[PDB]
């Protein structure tokens, strides 16, 4: 996994790759790793994948309930508080590491959460097995008050560095742009550098190749 | 980590490094370790980040409730709450905390709560893995009732050596100056404090 | 001190009439980091034989050096005569079993033409135990590569249509070019589904005309 | 001198049950260790007196893995190296 | 692995499967599990492929030295004793071997010696070795007779290996048969289980629980 | 290892407008093969769920999902769709996060409204793994991954889909020690389901 | 040696159109204690070779003594040793790799990772990596320790494949190396501000820029961070 | 922070043979490691398939006694507690 | 233990504490940790006492033989012998040593050999469990070409702080002054260096 | 407390003809680091009782809070609390021992060793020991930690049996305590030069001499040692 967040002059952009691996096998080539906690709060996680999915789903449900209750747009810090308290309650046994980025009436926020409940503020963050490769690019090229275009380019290129230089990271780049004044822009497969090599031959078999003992029709 | 609170003539100056390591990797090089638990009470965190942050949030809750129900707490009340939380959960918790605050009657106060969970009032306190390298320096250079600038320079030199010698300490040196005038954030960058 | 590692490489030997093919990826690995994009691990061994010692890279280098020394000494003694594939197989077996209790953790494959001019592939376990095979994958992606090669090269589980599973599809020879196509497609699949494969595919062809090397690009992500 | 892992991201876990939940594999149940006077009940002193195949080839232990890890679950290292 | 060898009026029948496995991954289905020491002596490897193959190939060279020096073939007892002593001297070093030394000698008749990693050496009339040994025994002990005809003995060995291949995960592949005669050993060919099973089900009518 | 003690295989593929899910029939305990008729494919209305892993958990989850899907059918007056069933399975698996069932389930079906083929996989604790091409689980997961990757191509007709999935399962099972003893392939269509038993090696 | 006590963290190197550039910091760390700051981990072995070493510092000094002995013994009865039949990078690397693998086999390993960089007499750049296990490989860019993760992507962005080497000039490669040092200083807790850089060029020979400083650090954004959460 | 032990006085000594010299109790001989292919050699993979009476009374471990200690020998603590 | 060596204008001053402990017990409170390996070469023992004493005797043998065969050794020869003995037996040995000596061509020299068995020349070196507490003090207070009295006071203050903070360090502070004039033993008692 | 972290080393005490003397150093040590030097480990609980505590400092402060609460609760609805039905040393010790044993049985011990010293209202000296396990005993002289080995023999030389108590005066007992503290400073690595001393006398009440100094140290013989062996 390669995840990065990047705050820029008017918002924050979070990006991730799409390869999903069980052991050394690529279970899914186009796994979507960016999750909505709210329309303008987005997160991407590492560690135990199932725990990240469950905790983000729980926090999103609770946050939408609270937004309806208070009749206010969710704060990113509210999600941070609830998420880290839940993570702490289990003393790290849920093993969810997250980068949560979003926009709320108080500004644009970028945080990270670790399985044990610790959190950090940041201007640029990285996570996952490709965290170091992406962080190298983020250190080399990040600057104060990036424009939206520069921010997208920088985050995309850090994710590309993780893709090229890490085994557990590959395929396509997902990008989500949260900006202060307007809606979040989710860019599914923003970059698609890993196109599929063509088959040398079509390996379709002639019909009847397989041997069949019985055939039946099932009353569903 | 290298955190350091020093009482002085007008109050107390709390300072810390900004590096957070996870193994040899520096997962965050500009983190701010000084935490405002109340208007004139600032704790500082050493040990497990999760434990320290949970303790800090619980203490903020307790002290806000105390302020609303019984009037403003003193530094001693805050450190006592830290004591109860750290001690009654000492098996689970692994947090060592410095609590520094300014009270009009007491002026500047500093309490240190080592990993074991005890309370100690000290004129100055140093904590974190990087403080071991400056126990001699701070002991041999500290003075009672220093001036503000003298205290700032003292903390600057002490944390400069702590950063020099500890691989897990580094980054900018941030300080909070607690005094009757208010609270002042200070920041000193590597090219400044490393050329002392 | 753990004296072993795993550098994540895959090799593939296929034999048939008139030729033998030994292919392997050039990717080199340590944990989840790519060490180099192009480190050949299939070698033209001279005497119309091709060798690979995929697995733990240091042991592969050591075993290859030892085999080079042994074959050169064979040339010194037996008047510079050509070494046969079976003789090389026995030599490598004795090299491997000479360290029975501290094995070379490399899965070796040698491919070439036997004394009858028919393609031959010998495959070894880390301890020895060489078996002549018609095709034999090895390394990280052996389990991914090999079943497809069974299906295509040997037509296992394939029956002539209309015979209702009584008549198998006959095992007609694959030409060298068709074997190259199968190898390319199999390594493309292994690259696409295995994280340790996808930098570059190198193929060595053995035939009476001599060893012939071909190189193909992979995804490299 | 250790390197002061603040986030506990490098934190690693009776011996741990390799397959959590299943009590049939709990060490305390697989090896209950009898009782104080078992030596007097049974003359011996005791009530009760591999996957490797033919070809040699080169899962993790929970004790050496982070607490959030579940054997056989999809896991992504938060930082890797 | 499944290997069996039983004495009978016509000599010895040696049968073995072909599958070799490394964990769940089936490494190969065409492993030759009989090492041919000499035209009258036959090794039957099981357990660790490397150990058996290497040490019985070395036993072949010892046998060759024996004929060269003494102008008479190594007896089955002598070869099995050499192998037993060798395997014993590496006990605790990790050898994984199960070996039936089947042979024929003028002064011994047909003879089978079971040898394995733990140093044992057993003379016997029937032996089954490998992970599938129990399934092969279930058939041999229920059908074996001393005065079986050569065809019936070959079929019995084939069927006994087939049963273990069916019921044991590590014992599939193909059945290789050898007949150790008064004048040598005869290799009666290779039978693929994927076809032998259906042939046997049709002819015997057994395996009635298997769909088809 | 609970997930490898009994073995078994499950593979799902998507045609142009049909899905195919297939499994091996072996049930055993490591070496010994016990039964050749342990069918790991279960259906709840028009959605098919294949479960590999510890056989006790396979049966337990079959019963649990029968119960839950029957209640869904009754109180909703409609069959549970493949997407909703996927969410139900994921939520039920995570409920045992610290005591999990040792199963790899695989959902396959066609949404009754959109008519769009749907397949999804999971881990022991409910990590949904949705894919547009094919899903794989069991002791021979890697063999099946490689085989399906080599053979699969988009928009297969039901007949070619059957041939592709059957060949993938057969060649994958022939290289897995703990899998085999025949296989069953379901070809699922918007109006009918065809179940077929494959002839293969019985070792 | 079974455990490294005092260690040098990382070495990086890349080959450009006319030679190889290699750099390493001068800090040897005793655990988390940045104890010794004057260590030199780039070991010239000629006008055509420099050896970068990481890991245990005592084993590094042993390896340096081995290289000195190689240079000494090559000149014995070798009247041409100063211009041809001199020690190539390939010979140095092969001897080091043999020694490292042998030590590994005897279960007494040198806890070092060694990058031998130079140019052969035919002008072809030599750049190879060898570690304690005897694992060897070559690449247009090489790095050790945290460099293999942090720095190596940055260098690969410059020369991603063998086709990019002739396109890479001295200045581009040196800027890449210095930026990699700055990044490693940022993110590697074992790293130091001071580092040495050596350039071997097929035309101008070995240049050895010692005690360079990491410059153009960016810290002024740290003033806006206000702790965890709020 | 640990205390210095310059004399190694408190220095304490694979698992240790409980009774040195006797190979029959050697851990590598009492519990030898199985062959790499024992799974293929035997069906289930295995070559093979107390003190205190009625009264509850309430030896040292060679792994925490000093190197010079011989189990069952007369030993006087050199430095006391 | 608190070992220290400081080169100064006229030579090198080698200093140490006298406390030796076995756990919490002070098994010897007046031990002498400075050893005369040669006429103008003195080493300090740190780590295992048995290993350090064996290494010291072997080095004395080798350097006596060197003196008889090849003339007087330098400090570097002595430390090289230390290095070879420590490295060739680094798995068995657990000794860290400081080697200080005076030779007229080089004046005072100091080499430190940490536990790993590497060799480092330094203007000054501090070793032992108590050195960790005076890294910052020594770093900020050391100066090139100090006078004899300045160096003596510097070592006195440094070892005073090390003794103050380390429970394993204590007793009298002993120093040996190596100079062209000769070798001078110096001893300073707790009431002298603790009232600084 | 599964393990102690910050600890106070030892407490020594003895009873004399008219009362008891108790002393303890003011140093709390964080491992081998003599971290905190201003700790008070003698806890007066009245004019007739002093509680000396060793072991974990946090548990010591918890026990001190327990004793303050004991006094406060005793004062409730007790008009005689100031003169009779005041807390005797025996009541304090029994409460502490009960608490310690309950903690031990719950597998969450208070990692302290406590000596409760005082005089009963009838004038009989009270001096008892209790540790984290709940083990309690009484003796004319008591000590904790290294005091139980180093100091206790010296005190026993003065009063070896109950018959010697009336023969022992204030000066003799106090000199014995000071000499024992000096010896502990000599030989105990966890000890400190500063120590507190409390005297409870049946006639003159509690005297509490804080921050005393170890004096008359003998070091001048150290000059005559020049190395090991030669």
């Amino acid at each position: 996994t390669t995840i990065v967040g990047v705050k820029f002059n008017n918002g924050v952009v979070i990006a991730a790759d799409t390869r999903s691996t069980q052991g050394p096998i690529v279970a899914d080539k186009n796994c979507a790793k960016l999750h909505r906690i709210s329309p303008k709060i987005w997160c991407a996680g590492a560690g135990t994948a199932a725990d990240t999915e469950a905790v983000t789903q729980l926090i999103g449900s609770n946050i939408e309930l609270h937004s309806l209750y208070t009749s206010r747009e969710p704060r990113v810090v509210s999600a941070l508080q609830m998420l880290k308290q839940h993570l702490f309650k289990y003393q790290g046994h849920i093993g969810a590491y997250l980068i949560v980025a979003g926009v709320d009436p108080t500004g644009s926020h970028l945080f990270s959460i670790h399985a044990h409940g610790s959190t950090d503020v940041g201007y640029y963050l990285s996570l996952g097995s490709g965290s170091l490769a992406a962080m190298a690019v983020l250190e080399s090229h990040w600057k104060q008050d990036l424009t939206k275009e520069e921010a997208i380019k920088l985050a995309s290129d850090a994710i590309q560095a993780g893709i090229w230089n890490d085994l557990g990271s590959g395929s396509n780049v997902d990008v989500c742009v949260m900006e202060i004044g307007k809606d979040a822009e989710y860019l599914r497969n923003y970059l698609t550098p890993n196109v599929r090599e063509e088959k040398q031959k079509s390996y379709k078999f002639p019909r009847g190749t397989t041997a069949v003992l019985k055939e039946s029709i099932v009353n569903i | 980590t290298s955190i350091m609170a020093v009482t002085f003539k007008d109050g107390v100056i709390l300072g810390a490094d900004s590096r957070t390591t996870t193994g040899a990797y520096i997962a965050n090089r500009v983190t701010d370790k000084l935490t405002r638990v109340h208007d004139k009470i600032w704790c500082c965190r050493s040990g497990s980040a999760a434990d320290t942050q949970a303790i800090a949030d619980i203490v903020q809750y307790h002290l806000e409730l105390y302020t609303s129900q019984y009037g403003t707490p003193s530094t001693e009340t805050a450190a006592s709450v830290f004591k109860e939380l750290c001690y009654e959960n000492k098996d689970n918790l692994t947090a060592g905390i410095i609590v520094a605050g300014y009270d009009d009657k007491n002026k500047g106060e500093v309490y240190t709560i080592p990993l074991g969970g005890s309370v100690h009032k000290l004129p100055y306190a140093i904590a974190g893995s990087g403080s071991t390298f400056i126990y001699g320096y701070c002991d041999k250079n500290f003075r009672e009732n220093m001036s503000k600038e003298e205290t700032v320079d003292f903390i600057k030199h002490s944390l400069s050596q702590a950063i020099k010698w500890d691989g897990s300490s580094g980054g900018v040196i941030r300080m909070v100056v607690l005094t009757a005038a208010g609270v002042e954030r200070l920041i000193f960058y590597p090219d400044e404090y490393e050329q002392l | 001190f753990n004296p072993y590692g795993d550098n994540g490489g895959t090799i593939l030997g296929i034999a048939g009439e008139d030729f033998a093919v030994l292919a392997g990826d050039t990717r080199n690995i340590t944990d989840y980091s790519i060490n180099s994009r192009y480190e050949p691990k299939v070698f033209d061994c001279g005497d119309n034989i091709v060798m690979s010692a995929n697995g733990f890279a240091a042991d592969g280098d050591a075993l290859v050096k030892r085999f080079k020394n042994s074959v050169k000494w064979y040339h010194f003694d037996h008047n510079d005569k050509k070494l046969s594939i079976n003789s090389a197989a026995r030599n490598i077996q004795h090299l491997l079993y000479g360290k029975r209790f501290f094995p070379y953790y490399v899965h070796t494959i040698i491919a070439g033409l036997d004394e009858d001019g028919k393609g031959a592939v010998y495959s070894f376990d880390p301890v020895g135990s060489y078996e002549r095979e018609q095709c034999r994958a090895g390394g990280a992606a052996a389990s991914l590569i090999m079943p497809f090669l069974d299906n295509q090269v040997n037509f296992k589980n394939q029956y002539e249509p209309g015979t209702n599973g009584k008549v198998k599809k006959p095992l007609k020879y694959l030409s060298v070019e068709e074997v190259i196509k199968l190898v390319r497609d199999s390594f493309t699949s292994a690259t696409e589904r295995h994280i340790q494969v996808g930098d570059g595919l190198e193929i060595l062809i053995v035939t009476k005309d001599g060893v012939r090397k071909e190189f193909y690009e992979l995804k490299r992500d | 001198p250790k390197f002061d892992d603040e986030y506990q991201a490098q934190a690693r876990q009776a011996p741990l049950n390799p397959y959590p939940g299943l009590t049939v594999t709990e060490p305390s149940f697989a090896n209950p260790a009898g009782g104080y006077a078992d030596g007097d009940l049974y003359p011996v002193g005791t009530s009760h007196p591999s996957q490797g195949g033919m070809i040699f080839d080169p899962a993790p232990r929970r004790e050496d893995m982070p607490p959030g890890w579940m054997p056989g679950s999809k896991y992504d290292e938060p930082f890797g190296p | 692995t499944t290997t069996l060898a039983f004495r009978f009026q016509g000599g010895i029948i040696v049968a073995v499967d072909s599958r070799a496995t490394a964990g769940n991954w089936v490494a190969s289905q065409t492993v030759k599990k009989v090492i041919e020491i000499n035209p009258f002596l036959l090794g039957t490897m099981a357990g660790g492929a490397a150990d058996c193959q290497f040490w019985e190939t070395w036993l072949g060279s010892q046998c060759r030295l024996h004929e060269l020096r003494e102008k008479e073939r190594i007896s089955v007892a002598a070869a099995s004793k050499i192998l037993s002593n060798l395997v014993y001297q590496y006990k605790g070093a990790g050898l994984s071997m199960g070996t039936m030394i089947c042979g024929y000698t003028r002064k011994e008749g047909p003879t089978i010696y079971y040898v394995d990693s733990d140093g044992t050496r057993l003379k016997g009339d029937i032996f089954c070795v490998g992970s599938g040994q129990t399934f092969a025994y279930g058939v041999l002990d229920s059908n074996y007779k001393w005065d079986l005809s050569v065809e019936d003995a070959l079929y019995l060995g084939k069927r006994s290996i087939l049963a273990a291949a069916h019921r044991d995960a590590y014992s599939g592949g193909s059945v290789n048969l050898y007949h150790v005669t008064e004048d040598g050993w005869i290799y009666h060919g290779n039978h693929d289980v994927g076809e032998l099973f259906w042939k046997v089900k049709e002819e015997e009518g057994s395996f009635n629980n298997v769909i088809g | 290892d609970p997930s490898s003690i009994n073995g078994g295989i499950v593979v799902a593929m998507t045609g142009k407008d049909c899905v195919a899910i297939a499994c091996d029939l072996r049930l055993g305990s490591q070496s010994l093969g016990v039964s050749n008729k342990f069918e790991k494919i279960f259906h709840y209305g028009h959605v098919f769920l294949g479960i590999t892993g510890l056989a006790t958990d396979v049966t337990t989850l079959n019963e649990m999902f029968r119960y839950k899907t029957n209640l869904y059918k009754l109180k909703e007056e409609r069959a549970i769709e493949p997407e909703t069933f996927t969410q139900l399975v994921s939520s039920s698996l995570y409920e045992r996060r610290f005591g999990p069932y040792f199963v790899g389930p695989v959902v396959a079906g066609i949404n009754s409204k959109s008519g769009k083929p749907f397949i999804a996989g999971f881990d022991l604790i409910g990590c949904i793994d949705e894919a547009k091409d094919f899903i794989v689980s069991g002791t021979a997961s890697d063999q099946l991954f490689g085989m399906c990757e080599s053979l699969y191509e988009p928009n297969l007709e039901p007949e070619d889909l059957f041939e592709t999935i059957s060949q993938a399962l057969l060649n994958a099972a022939d290289r897995d020690a703990l899998s085999g003893w025949g296989a069953v392939v379901y070809i699922i269509k918007k109006d009918e389901v065809v179940k077929r038993y494959l002839k293969m090696r019985q070792d | 040696t079974q455990q490294p006590i005092v260690t040098g963290t990382s070495v990086i190197s890349m080959k450009y159109d006319n030679g190889v550039i290699i750099a390493a910091d001068n800090l040897g760390s005793y655990g988390s204690l940045l104890r010794f700051n004057g260590v030199e981990r780039l070991i010239p072995v000629g006008d055509n070779t420099v050896v970068g070493i990481s890991g245990d510092i005592s084993d590094m000094q042993h390896i340096e003594r081995l290289l000195k002995d190689l240079v000494t013994e090559n000149a014995y009865d070798n009247p041409l040793a100063d211009a041809e039949e001199a020690l190539e990078p390939s010979y140095i690397f092969e001897y080091l790799a043999t020694v490292m693998y042998q030590r590994r086999s005897k279960m007494n390993p040198l806890w070092n990772a060694i990058i031998v960089a130079g140019v052969q007499s035919n002008g072809d750049q030599f750049l190879r990596y060898v570690n304690l296990l005897g694992v060897t490989y070559s690449s247009p860019t090489l790095a050790t320790g945290f460099g293999a993760h942090m720095a190596n992507p940055l260098l690969r962005k410059v020369v991603d494949r063998e086709s990019d080497i002739p396109k890479t000039t001295v200045q581009v490669a040196e800027e890449a190396i210095v930026n990699a040092m700055r990044v490693l200083y940022y993110r590697d807790a074992r790293s130091s501000r001071n580092f040495s850089l050596a350039i071997i060029d097929k035309n101008t020979g070995l240049t050895f820029k010692k005690n360079l400083q990491v410059e153009n650090m960016k810290w002024d954004f740290a003033k806006d961070i206000k702790g965890y959460g709020t």
